[PDB]
């Protein structure tokens, strides 16, 4: 009865030069029983992409909120909502509910239109934000995440390499985490195209 | 954390360390722990972060509104009584412990808030899990009628105490100096003396070593 | 507790006690055995000094330890018991943790083991 | 199964270039009543070792027969008891590392911090912590209880790490462990003012200093304060 | 952990994972989960990673000791009672084992006992244990014939162990396979779950729940 | 109520190569946010070319090294000088720590060495005797940091050949102890960064057939 | 904490240790325990920091209140506001106040007001986890009518011995005389009052 | 309650739901109905809490159908079943939540396609070829893992849904009174009478 | 363990047990025999908690077999279960008792009539015409004090015995998997293949 570990999964964030990157793995389960190995949990509105990972019940309803909330966002406001903007949308939505709280681990990622820069952050449950130049890690398999990604990581790497780089921090510490892995997606992010990539990984 | 504030001569100085963790792990390696409430009137927070970050904006837009309503630059004891009363209310539930400083037309000021309510008048003050390595450090060197430059010195003494001494804290060294007549300077990263070594391996990887099942253009256009 | 060392060596390399033991079996009844193709059959030397016995309860030379295996002897009768007892108890043992009755061999094993253990035991004959 | 009852708080210690100096107060508080005020702390082991006790001073006054008793146990058959056979620090504190570990691991501790300070027969300086646990370490300056959170921060801006050692002179050392004792009467609630300070050189031997106090205190800066936040007056 | 073995007219078929967890921590995926006790006997581990290790480990020296006194190999029900007897005597000290001692004689023919650490001692035919025991069930009960052939019941063992490794989260790494005949037991292979599921999906046409 | 466990943090790190094996852990020791001693050894040499490190409670951990170290001592005694070979000792190291079952030593042991071919040979243990040769293990407060990042560059694993449709993988190979170290040291320093209890300092201790050997890093003191 | 407040011919003394704790580390050495309600009538503040803050401050706003409507309230008057808070919140609150005030009809007056809420008048109080020590002392040594000189003596020493046995009170004694002559801050340091 | 199973197949979704009704030591029910028409092609089966379950199942139909009369026109599957997990999603921040678990088949004309949806009583949504609530899916789950395939008949789906049911009634330790079957497809909802 | 019950008639008296043995959520075997034989005329059916009911089973029926050894002679079914209360009536104040419930069928060959015990962990016995341990007695003593007549035959008492175990197979919540039949009689103990 731990709210942020029964359904279980990771997400992980990382930029390069001119680039972005943010993957998740697939996994949705019941404790010990896989229930779906269908379950992305990285969504977008406009060029703002949001992972969440923890209470999938949570999940979903923070997706259809923020979905919600930008859509009325650009009506009233006339343009897509940026990456350092929407982060300050999703801390406040978060400290709304501080004494009764969505039991999640969202991670924002995206390239600001305007001035080109790559942008990444993270939250707590209460909507704390964490900002990084280099990798922001989520989920059951954080720990495991913050080591493969400090190791790992360099800057300034180019999106053909940044891929492999988040790829390889996202499969090795699903290996070894029990509630991660059946799966796994990756985001590439430039400027004005983006490629989603499916990862071949271990499904135990 | 560690967080201390020293006035001295024309003013008064405040500073922080930059680490945030999450249980045994460091999450931010270089967090800012200086909050703006009004242009010269700075906040150190320490204790639950969200709960600083929030209850320093909070008070923060309250005073910006206050201070067009009277047609005058906010004071110190506004931000202070506004706090106390709001984090009494919530009985310690709302944890934030704050060390609020600054300037204005009545002079300098420097204070201590703890969750519950309770505030605290000082000339040296220490907050945070490594407020005894930072009080050791002030009990030692502190002394009536310090300068600009010797306020600075000890108060970033201080921090460093907590950063190599106490396990919540580390990284580097935030600043932020309040003077009487002057602008506030606040001094982002003004200690950067744990620099990461440089790495024995690069760990770039040949490309295509990992394996792939599809890919797909993503349409974020209308 | 009685503690004597009753069983001990002589200078010409002998264990009295052990030996005195044995003309005690040679005082005691006759007792044969003889095995044939397909079976055993255990005799008996009963003395006819003894008239006016009982003969239904009278306690039997020849004593179940199983449904399968049997023991005689010759000696001191009261002595008999004792090892009768111990070996009945370690047959009902052996099926208990084994899941199978004792083999003749491993019954007389451990028969011919307590023997022993009291030939070099203190206080003990 | 124990609770403390009469205890004692802070020890601290620390090395310089041709030994080691150690400190702590002379108090046996009761809970939150400051009990008894003539309690040493500090207990010397021949001429070459003294160990500091923190914690339950009924068990501190066991430890001190212990050590009465190795010293009389020593000496027994021993032409060299005073020379090359005599008790080195090492010996002492592993005598007490073990008693310590096998009571809790009988889930019956001697409630307590320990940490021996002394200089070994070839020059080389020893000091070294165990408490209730079992659990022990070594470094260049070392303090229990508050002393550990606010005395080492302190002591280590003069000792940071190993090559720092015979760059310090026992003048410097001896005014940083007086210092750090008048930042814990400022600042631990069951201090006192009053203490002992023991150092063991490997040229002048053991010097035991009693009836010390502190002094040059800063509290005249109190009468400027005022209320908690907009009194006046 | 997910164990089974399975008795049939070839013999008896005995497969393992090698995961082991501490928590949602996954410790290991190298696990050695069978202990070959002698050339006709073989026993397998779930639960407590020390307890099963260490037991079974001490288990074969009591059986050493057993044909050296006996001048005879010992019997399966025999071994298995005196493991069942000494977690007994340990029983609400809290050891954790679930295990079944599996292997061949002259006299009993090919057997198979179950041994719990709360004392519990079953003889028969097909058993499944540990935290995937359920999975692995589904697939064998399923599938199962006493007329199956020595390949299609080492497959089907295989195939079930396979099953529990992808939907239990607390099984997987590879299967060891074990083939139990009148002349001993065989070792057929290690076999990781990594190159295995799609070798399997591919060539079987089963995991239609996974993206492809 | 008595709490007779307690813990010292620190973790420690083992690979193996071909004709070699060593042994790593950090230098420092902790209870709960203090720092207790910058440079306190938990790697151990034990004779007979074993090395050993029992890492968590410090205190039980001394004393399970204290009892090896005897037991390798009465091993030459009882069986004229013989040499005590990895996977006896290995074996030896469950009776002792099965041996308290019922009131368990809480440390994570790791010993290394050259196996009887002369190949190099990684043990580990859990708290009650469990035990298991590796290529690789860390253990210890930041094992699951450093773990799957061995995982990766040890074993290559999720690693394939480039061009290959991710159909061959990366194939096996042992690595020297040049590339070993710098494995050791980059995987401490990234554990430094992001887990509060590891810092200080790194002692490596390397096992060939000619002995021994040792080396010291800094690592970083926050 | 440590705290008294005792009645004398020309008015009254309030006198207060300066020590904050959170468990036995000492949050503040040099604290204000003495606080102003009004003018003349000021209080003494033991138990929860927070709380004893909070309702200070509520009883300044009250008295200022009734200052601007009714005039300069009396001493009895502060006393029942304080007591109208910590008996109905007594649920809430942890705080053991003194109410010390001069009127020039009424002159020196003192109510002690104890944890559940109800209200004490009396020629002299103590209160705090440091009073225990010095019910023997104060009660030997208290005269009513005392001079000035001999009121601040009588704290001096109390709040001395007070401080000396309990581990929860120390650092500086502050004293605050009120009078008709007006109201006089005193300090008193370690130096001077241990050796007493 | 207990055992509710649902599969996808290529036409159609079949929902099984166990008969038993038990409370204490007595089976009180042996043909008990676990599940509720919502509309012509989208039914919801359910299991959980005593009380709650039957109470929250028609709470929802009551919606549904007053929907279906307001538009004059029939909500797709995945409609109804986002309507069903946000009242889901509420509840569980409720003084007293739903316990309630339910499968959501369905036909959808307008794709021409059947859908499966598993929401448990947090308002987990997952669409399916095959799920499962309770501890049936430790069995029925590696089972159909191994049989299932995506083209197969409505025939072939009652044969691997029987194939499911045996192993239930061989290995669980409860006796649930066996099944009643559901079939949804393109001509709506019918039930399988001889089970 | 669950199900045990037993039935005395004219001339023999008869035992029945379930067949199941569960464990978490799993049925691990189907055939299991619930009873140990004694001596030649008398039989102990047994259930409770695991491991404790056959080390205890084996460990009586040790000890009546090295009696029947010792003596020559067959214990009085009466003798067995006063042996068997004394032992149960120990370990109730022991430091870990056995938490066994046992059923006694014997036939007396000297009175020539059948005898049942019934004994609980406790080491409480009670002779009776029939017999139950756990839920089972809920339902069939009611349903006996019915039907049961003192002069029934073997075959009357098989088809009495039929109808308990229908009545616990509709009403009971768990699969107990059927039972195994076993008769004493003058002849001594005998299983009932077909049941
Ligand atoms: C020093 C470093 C430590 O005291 C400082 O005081 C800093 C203050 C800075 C950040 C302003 N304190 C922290 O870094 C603080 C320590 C802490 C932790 C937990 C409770 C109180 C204080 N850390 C945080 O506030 C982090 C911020 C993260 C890195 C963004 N937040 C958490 O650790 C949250 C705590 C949320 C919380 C909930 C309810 C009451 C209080 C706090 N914890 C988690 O997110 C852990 N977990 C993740 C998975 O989802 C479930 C929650
Ligand atoms: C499947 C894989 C899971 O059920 C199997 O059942 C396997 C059986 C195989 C290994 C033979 N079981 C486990 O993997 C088993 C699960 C388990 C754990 C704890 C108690 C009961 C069952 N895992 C273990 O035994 C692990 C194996 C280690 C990690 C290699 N061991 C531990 O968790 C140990 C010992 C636990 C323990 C038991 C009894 C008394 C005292 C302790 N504990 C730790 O290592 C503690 N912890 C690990 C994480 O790091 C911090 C310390
Ligand atoms: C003497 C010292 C005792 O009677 C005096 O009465 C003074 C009165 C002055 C300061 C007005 N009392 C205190 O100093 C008071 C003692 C106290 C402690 C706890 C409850 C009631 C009274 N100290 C405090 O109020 C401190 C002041 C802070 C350090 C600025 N606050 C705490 O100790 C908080 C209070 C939380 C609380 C608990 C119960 C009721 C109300 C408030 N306590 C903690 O933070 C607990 N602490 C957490 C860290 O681990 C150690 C325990
Ligand atoms: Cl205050
Ligand atoms: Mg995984
Ligand atoms: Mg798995
Ligand atoms: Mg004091």
């Amino acid at each position: 009865s731990d709210p942020s570990s029964i359904n279980g999964g990771i997400v992980v964030a990382m930029t390069g030069k001119d680039c972005v990157a943010i993957a998740c793995d697939l996994r949705l389960g019941s404790q010990s029983l896989g229930v779906s190995n269908k379950f992305e949990k990285i969504f977008h509105y406009g060029h703002v992409f949001l992972g969440i990972t923890g209470l999938a019940t949570d999940v979903t309803t923070l997706n259809e909120m923020f979905r919600y909330k930008t859509n009325l966002y650009k009506l009233k406001e006339e343009r897509a909502i940026e990456p350092e903007t929407f982060t300050q949308l999703v801390s406040s939505s978060l400290y709304e509910r501080r004494f009764g709280p969505y039991f999640v681990g969202p991670v924002v990622a995206g390239i600001n239109s305007k001035s080109g820069k790559p942008f990444i952050a993270g939250f707590d449950l209460i909507g704390c934000i964490d900002e990084a130049k280099d990798f922001i890690v989520s989920g059951t398999a954080s720990d495991q995440l913050f080591g493969m990604c400090e190791s790992l990581y360099e800057p300034n790497l180019e999106p053909e390499d940044l891929f492999e780089t988040i790829s390889q921090a996202l499969l090795n510490a699903a290996d070894r985490d029990a509630l991660s892995g059946w799966g796994a997606v990756v985001y590439i992010i430039k400027k004005d195209e983006v490629v989603k990539r499916y990862l071949k990984m271990r499904q135990d | 954390t560690t967080i201390v504030g020293v006035k001295f001569n024309n003013g008064v100085v405040i500073a922080a360390d930059t680490r945030s963790t999450q249980g045994p792990i460091v999450a931010d390696k270089n967090c800012a722990k200086l909050h703006r409430i009004s242009p010269k009137i700075w906040c150190a927070g320490a204790g639950t972060a969200a709960d600083t970050e929030a209850v320093t904006q909070l008070i923060g837009s309250n005073i910006e509104l206050h201070s067009l309503y009277t047609s005058r630059e906010p004071r110190v004891v506004s931000a202070l009584q506004m706090l106390k009363q709001h984090l009494f209310k919530y009985q310690g539930h709302i944890g934030a412990y704050l060390i609020v400083a600054g300037v204005d037309p009545t002079g300098s000021h420097l204070f201590s808030i703890h969750a519950h309510g309770s505030t605290d008048v000082g000339y040296y003050l220490s907050l945070g899990s490594g407020s005894l390595a930072a009080m050791a450090v002030l009990e030692s060197h502190w002394k009536q009628d310090l300068t600009k430059e010797e306020a600075i010195k000890l108060a970033s003494d201080a921090i460093q105490a907590g950063i190599w001494n106490d396990l919540g804290s580390g990284s580097n060294v935030d600043v932020c100096v309040m003077e009487i007549g002057k602008d506030a300077e606040y001094l982002r990263n003004y200690l950067t003396p744990n620099v990461r070594e440089e790495k024995q391996k690069s760990y770039k990887f040949p490309r295509g070593t990992t394996a792939v099942l599809k890919e797909s253009i993503v349409n974020i256009c209308d | 507790g009685y503690d004597r060392a009753l069983s001990i060596f002589s200078p010409d390399g002998h264990i009295f006690q052990v030996e005195y033991a044995l003309e005690a079996v040679k005082r005691g009844t006759c007792a044969v055995g003889v095995k044939g193709k397909n079976c055993v059959v255990l005799g008996c030397e009963r003395r006819s000094t003894l008239k006016l016995q009982d003969t239904r309860i009278t306690p039997s030379k020849v004593s179940k330890i199983d449904s399968h295996v049997v023991l005689s002897f010759s000696g001191l009768n009261a002595d008999s018991r004792i090892l009768i007892e111990k070996a009945r108890v370690e047959a009902q043992s052996h099926r208990l943790t084994l899941e199978d009755p004792v083999t003749v061999e491993y019954l007389t094993r451990y028969v011919a083991g307590v023997q022993q253990r009291y030939t070099q035991s203190g206080g003990v004959r | 199964t124990q609770q403390p009852i009469v205890t004692g708080t802070s020890v601290i210690s620390m090395k310089y270039d041709n030994g080691v100096i150690i400190a702590a107060d002379n108090l046996g508080s009761y809970g939150s009543l400051l009990r008894f005020n003539g309690v040493e702390r500090l207990i010397p082991v021949g001429d070459n070792t003294v160990v500091g006790i923190s914690g339950d001073i009924s068990d501190m006054q066991h430890i001190e027969r212990l050590l009465k008793d190795l010293v009389t146990e020593n000496a027994y058959d021993n032409p060299l008891a005073d020379a090359e056979e005599a008790l080195e620090p090492s010996y002492i504190f592993e005598y007490l590392a073990t008693v310590m570990y096998q009571r809790r691991s009988k889930m019956n501790p001697l409630w307590n911090a320990i940490i021996v300070a002394g200089v070994q027969s070839n020059g080389d300086q020893f000091l070294r912590y165990v408490n209730l646990l079992g659990v022990t370490y070594s470094s260049p300056t070392l303090a229990t209880g508050f002393g550990a959170h606010m005395a080492n921060p302190l002591l280590r801006k003069v000792v940071d790490r190993e090559s720092d050692i015979p760059k310090t002179t026992v003048q410097v050392a001896e005014e940083a462990i007086v210092n750090a004792m008048r930042v814990l009467y400022y600042r631990d609630a069951r201090s006192s003012r009053n203490f002992s300070l023991a150092i063991i050189d490997k040229n002048t031997g053991l010097t035991f200093k009693k009836n010390l106090q502190v002094e040059n205190m800063k509290w005249d800066f109190a009468k400027d304060i005022k209320g908690y936040g907009t009194q006046k007056i | 952990t997910t164990t089974l073995a399975f008795r049939f007219q070839g013999g008896i078929i005995v497969a393992v994972d090698s995961r082991a967890t501490a928590g949602n921590w996954v410790a290991s995926q190298t696990v050695k989960k069978v202990i070959e006790i002698n050339p006709f006997l073989l026993g397998t581990m779930a639960g407590g990673a020390a307890d099963c290790q260490f037991w079974e480990t001490w288990l074969g020296s009591q059986f050493r000791l057993h044909e050296l006194r006996e001048k005879e190999r010992i019997s399966v029900a025999a071994a298995s009672k005196i493991l069942s007897n000494l977690v007994y005597q340990y029983k609400g000290a809290g050891l954790s084992m679930g295990t079944m001692i599996c292997g061949y004689t002259r006299k009993e023919g090919p057997t198979i006992y179950y041994v719990d650490s709360d004392g519990t001692r079953l003889k028969g035919d097909i058993f499944c244990v540990g935290s995937g025991q359920t999975f692995a069930y589904g697939v064998l009960d399923s599938n199962y014939k006493w007329d199956l052939s020595v390949e299609d019941a080492l497959y089907l063992g295989k195939r079930s162990i396979l099953a529990a490794a992808h939907r239990d989260a607390y099984s997987g790494g590879s299967v060891n396979l074990y083939h139990v005949t009148e002349d001993g037991w065989i070792y057929h292979g290690n076999h990781d779950v990594g190159e295995l599921f799609w070798k399997v999906k591919e060539e079987e046409g089963s995991f239609n729940n996974v993206i492809g | 109520q008595f709490n007779p466990y307690g813990d010292n943090g620190g973790t420690i790190l083992g690979i193996a190569g071909e004709d070699f094996a060593v042994l790593a852990g950090d230098t420092r020791n902790i209870t709960d946010y203090s720092i207790n001693s910058r440079y306190e050894p938990k790697v151990f040499d034990c004779g007979d070319n074993i090395v050993m490190s029992a890492n968590g409670f410090a205190a039980d951990g001394d004393a399970l090294v204290k009892r090896f170290k005897n037991s390798v001592k009465w091993y030459h005694f009882d069986h004229n000088d013989k040499k005590l070979s990895i996977n006896s000792a290995a074996r030896n190291i469950q009776h002792l720590l099965y041996g308290k079952r019922f009131f368990p030593y809480y440390v994570h042991t790791i010993i290394a060495g050259l196996d009887e071919d002369g190949k190099g040979a990684v043990y580990s243990f859990d708290p009650v005797g469990s035990y298991e040769r590796e290529q690789c293990r860390a253990g210890g407060a930041a094992a699951s940091l450093i773990m799957p990042f061995l995982d990766n560059q040890v074993n290559f694993k999720n690693q394939y050949e480039p061009g290959t449709n991710g159909k061959v993988k990366k194939p096996l190979k042992y690595l020297s102890v040049e590339e070993v170290i710098k494995l050791v040291r980059d995987s401490f320093t990234s554990a430094t960064e992001r887990h509060i209890q590891v810092g200080d300092g790194l002692e490596i201790l390397i096992v060939t057939k000619d002995g021994v050997r040792k080396e010291f890093y800094e690592l970083k003191r926050d | 904490t440590s705290i008294m407040a005792v009645t004398f011919k020309d008015g009254v003394i309030l006198g207060a240790d300066s020590r904050t704790t959170t468990g036995a580390y000492i949050a503040n050495r040099v604290t204000d325990k003495l606080t102003r309600v009004h003018d003349k009538i000021w209080c003494c503040r033991s138990g929860s920091a927070a709380d004893t803050q909070a309702i200070a401050d509520i009883v300044q706003y009250h008295l200022e209140l009734y200052t601007s409507q009714y005039g300069t309230p009396s001493t009895e008057t502060a006393a029942s506001v304080f007591k109208e808070l910590c008996y109905e919140n007594k649920d809430n609150l942890t705080a053991g106040i003194i109410v010390a005030g001069y009127d020039d009809k009424n002159k020196g007056e003192v109510y002690t007001i104890p944890l559940g809420g109800s209200v004490h008048k009396l020629p002299y109080a103590i209160a705090g986890s440091g009073s225990t020590f010095i019910y023997g002392y104060c009660d030997k040594n208290f005269r009513e009518n005392m001079s000035k000189e001999e009121t601040v003596d009588f704290i001096k020493h109390s709040l001395s011995q007070a401080i000396k046995w309990d581990g929860s009170s120390g650092g500086v004694i502050r004293m605050v005389v009120l009078t008709a002559a007006g109201v006089e801050r005193l300090i008193f340091y370690p130096d001077e009052y241990e050796q007493l | 309650m207990d055992i509710i199973l649902g599969i996808r197949v290529q036409d159609s979704v079949i929902l099984a739901s166990s008969k038993a009704v038990t409370r204490g030591i007595s089976v009180l029910k042996d043909s008990d109905d676990k599940t509720r028409q919502l509309s012509p092609h989208t039914l919801m089966s359910f299991a959980g809490e005593a009380g709650d379950t039957v109470q929250f199942a028609e709470y929802i139909q009551a919606n549904i159908q007053l929907y279906s009369i307001r538009e004059d026109y029939e909500l797709s599957p995945q409609a109804v079943s986002s309507f069903v997990r946000q009242e889901l999603a509420k509840s569980i921040r409720s003084r007293r939540p739903y316990q309630v678990n339910v499968l959501i088949g369905g036909y959808d004309k307008k794709k021409n396609k059947p859908e499966l949806y598993q929401i448990d009583y947090l308002g987990t949504k997952v669409e399916l070829p095959y799920g499962a609530h309770g501890y049936s899916g430790f069995y029925t789950f590696s089972l159909l893992d191994h049989h299932y395939r995506p083209d197969m008949t409505t025939e072939e789906g009652l044969d691997l849904l029987k194939l499911c049911v045996q192993e239930l009634e061989k290995r669980m330790p409860m006796d649930f009174k066996g099944v009643i079957v559901k079939i949804v497809d393109k001509d709506g909802i019918r039930q399988v009478d001889d089970f």
